[PDB]
DNA sequence: TTTTTTTTT
């Protein structure tokens, strides 16, 4: 008994030699001194690093894990302890791991009992949650008649500490007197369990998926949610049972956790940041970001214009009454077939974080918005908030479907009220629809909107609208078959012909067509977009002016003198979109003012989405 | 109507009797001798067998991967152009490109060319135009 | 079990 504990003595303060080194070369003093400032309770180590220094440690706390383990945390709290900076937490601080685990990167199919005991680490999809529930930990107690303080500890089987007690909540002295509970001394934890199931790509064909139960305490509780990929490190162990003295040989196994990995963004450098200083200093950084949004699909140069005004966001603006003015941009495309419009829709979805794509072929309002099911179950635009939702087929969808967006589209809000259900929800996002004509190819001897065939008031809620025609033109014809069949003949300069798939600017450019101009890479593309998004313009007046005579203008033009139609209604939404379009544009120069540079380019887009000359079969 | 855009290729099967008279002797005849038959690369009649068949394909699915010649290229254009300027798309443009991809799979070569496409637009205009000429 | 109501397909 005493060889372990002059055992363990030695192997905790070879821990605390390894944390509290004099020139600390691994520096988790240092993190320990950010985890004491940011009132954190565990400490994350590299076991490839303990692996280099310690390896009859490191290899060890594999095998023997659980009193490596207790050794290391005890070594820890000696280390904490030798600080300046108080421990203010009641409970004690604990260990995650990271590194390089071998044999023991396992999945729930292939976790057998030969693992039990020892440190493990597991991937796949969470399918059960329980709610956070607090568990009690230990007890402090007030005795009245004698003016003495009582305490007891509490322990489990499901905590890493093997001791045990008797459990029994104390209510008397040992002199029998009463006792009081203090409850703002006693100590709980947060307690949480769920489970995890093999990932779809690893499941064996026709088999059903195996699955392993988890629990996890403290700071891991209230981190994960059904469906999220996780990888998950912690020690596989086994629960006895049992029923009025007759136990069945059958036992039950978990993992309690150390450390959750999530699978399922931005990333950054000086070198980066320089960069984005210079190509917003460049000369015409929204026409470079435009031509570079979507380089193997040919024209639709004023949509990717409109498309990256959407991925920047206009400005929303709350009162001092506490009224609030809409932010989000709203594009709709309508078109003949075969015209990229459903390719458009899945590339910004790619480049977009916080996005949902959906059809309304096969979508109904309620499952659109929200649901009862008695329960309250969120619906898509629910999910999207703060995003943007693409719909495609939107022409397949029932009216009775449609008019439920139409508070979404304005005003944000998702509003309920039916059996035992009364509730708000917030459903801030940005719709991009695509559609086809009303005959199923556009008629050029009706009107734009007897092709559209939407009410007024639907049309109104969009910001923009393309229509999209596939004229029969030989130039047009023979350029698009062109560009088509450069981007099918293309292959990689690093790879052999035989081959199949199972810095700033880009420098192969034959599969992109356009033929001199540079273009940047989708990389630096994901990062400018995320940082100009931050930036918060002001309006001017030279702005204001502008804005407010133009607006007057489109609207007072009359379209008999230049033989064209129009193509949307004209409202007082339009004007907001107007205001929209100059403040994302000014993002985008990364500027604190908006101005007229701005100003002229969101109306000759708006110009251009709201007039079509007259079709060549008509004139 | 809608979902025929979908649709790579598409046949219509459609007056038989007199060559139909020859099929009854053939096929009553091989029902006649499974009647009878109650009571490894190739087959004996020079056919390839399902055993080398499958296992072919799945070598070549992993191996081939073809492109093609810019003079196969060329021919196209020119096709598209006379056809739209005399239900011309881009999806029938990528359409005979992938058939002709397929075409030079089987033969693994490293790229398909003017022979291949030649026999693409065969199948496709024997193929298509039975749908524009019929219903 | 059988009966009655309100949301969803
Ligand atoms: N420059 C181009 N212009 C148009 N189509 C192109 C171009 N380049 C490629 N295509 C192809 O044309 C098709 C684009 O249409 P797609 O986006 O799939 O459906 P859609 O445009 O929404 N028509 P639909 O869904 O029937 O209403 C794809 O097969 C593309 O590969
Ligand atoms: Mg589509």
């Amino acid at each position: 008994d005493r060889a372990e504990d002059a055992r363990k003595q030695e192997i905790t303060e070879q821990y605390l030699n390894f944390l509290d080194n004099q020139a600390d070369t691994f520096h988790y003093r240092q993190k320990i001194v950010k985890m004491m400032n940011d009132g954190e309770s565990r400490l994350v180590m590299n076991l490839d690093e303990i692996r280099e220094i310690l390896p009859e440690r490191a290899e060890g706390l594999l095998t023997q894990s659980v009193l490596e383990m207790n050794c290391l945390q005890s070594a820890l709290q000696m280390a904490i302890n030798r600080s300046d900076v108080q421990a203010v937490v009641k409970t004690g601080f604990h260990v995650g791991f990271e590194g390089t685990f071998g044999e023991r990167h396992v999945n729930p199919r292939t976790l057998k009992s030969s693992y039990l005991g020892n440190l493990v680490c597991c991937e796949g999809i969470v399918t059960k949650c329980s709610t956070v529930r607090q568990k009690l930990l230990t007890s402090v107690h007030y005795c009245p008649a004698t003016n003495k303080v009582l305490e007891k500890k509490f322990a489990d089987f499901t905590m890493l500490d093997t001791a045990v007690t008797n459990n029994n909540y104390p209510t008397e002295d040992e002199n029998k007197n009463p006792l009081e509970t203090e409850f703002g001394h006693s100590v709980y934890k947060d307690h949480q369990t769920f489970t995890i199931q093999e990932l779809p790509e690893s499941a064996p064909a026709g088999q059903l998926p195996r699955a392993v139960d988890c629990v996890a305490d403290l700071d891991l509780a209230d981190r994960v949610k059904p469906g999220d990929r996780v990888r998950i490190i912690g020690v596989f162990r086994v629960l006895p049972n049992k029923q009025n003295g007759v136990s069945s040989g059958s036992f039950r196994s978990i993992i309690i956790i150390n450390h959750i990995q999530m699978l399922s963004i931005p990333n950054f450098e000086p070198q980066d940041v320089k960069d984005v200083r210079k190509i917003s200093k460049s000369r015409n950084p929204f026409e470079l970001l435009a031509r570079s949004l979507a380089p193997s699909i040919c024209g639709h140069e004023e949509t990717k214009k409109a498309l990256l005004c959407l991925l920047l966001g206009g400005m929303e603006k709350i009162l001092n009454n506490g009224s609030r003015l809409r932010g989000d941009i709203n594009v709709l495309l309508i078109g003949d077939p075969s015209v990229a419009k459903s390719q458009l829709l899945r590339y910004v979805l790619r480049m977009a974080p916080r996005a949902i794509t959906t059809t309304g072929r096969g979508s109904s309002g309620v499952g659109l918005t929200a649901a009862v099911t008695r329960r309250l179950e969120a619906g898509a635009m629910v999910l999207a908030d703060r995003g943007v939702v693409c719909i495609d087929e939107f022409d397949k969808m029932s009216d009775i479907d449609r008019t439920a967006i139409h508070e979404v589209m304005e005003q944000g809000r998702v509003t309920i009220s039916k059996a035992g259900i009364h509730a708000k929800l917030n459903a801030r996002c940005s719709v991009l629809a695509a559609a086809n004509p009303v005959y199923g190819r556009y008629n050029p001897f009706k009107s734009p909107m007897e092709n559209i065939g939407m009410q007024d008031s639907l049309l109104s809620r969009f910001d923009l609208i393309f229509v999209l025609l596939d004229e029969h033109d030989a130039d047009k014809d023979a350029n698009v078959a062109e560009h088509v069949l450069k981007l099918h003949t293309y292959r990689t300069q690093g790879e052999a012909d035989g081959t199949v798939l199972p810095s700033i600017y880009e420098e192969n450019t034959q599969w992109a067509g356009i033929q001199d101009t540079k273009i940047l890479t989708m990389d630096f593309m994901r990062k400018y977009i995320h940082l100009a998004r931050s930036v918060q313009p002001k309006l001017t007046d030279e702005a204001t002016e502008y804005i407010s005579e133009v607006y007057a203008d489109i609207r007072s033009f009359d379209i008999t003198k230049t033989d064209q139609e129009r193509t949307m209604p004209v409202t007082a939404r339009q004007l907001e979109t107007l205001i929209r379009l100059s403040t994302a544009i000014a993002k985008a120069r990364f500027s604190k003012k908006v101005e007229r540079e701005d100003t002229e380019k969101a109306y000759n887009l708006l110009h251009f989405a709201c007039f079509k000359e007259k079709p060549k079969a008509r004139q | 109507p809608t979902i025929l855009s979908r649709f790579d290729m598409i046949y219509i099967v459609k007056h038989d009797v007199l060559k139909d008279a020859t099929l009854a002797k053939h096929v009553i005849e091989v029902h006649v001798n499974a009647s009878a038959a109650k009571e490894t690369m190739f087959d004996t009649d020079g056919f390839l067998t399902i055993e080398f068949l499958k296992k072919f394909v799945t070598y070549a699915r992993l191996n081939c991967g073809p492109r093609l010649t810019p003079q196969a290229s060329e021919k196209l254009v020119n096709h598209y152009v006379k056809m739209r300027n005399p239900p011309i798309t881009v999806r029938q443009l990528e359409a005979i490109v992938r058939i002709a991809e397929s075409i030079a799979k089987m033969e693994l070569q490293q790229f398909a060319t003017d022979k291949h496409v030649e026999e693409a637009l065969r199948l496709f205009r024997v193929s298509t135009i039975e749908a524009a000429a019929t219903g």
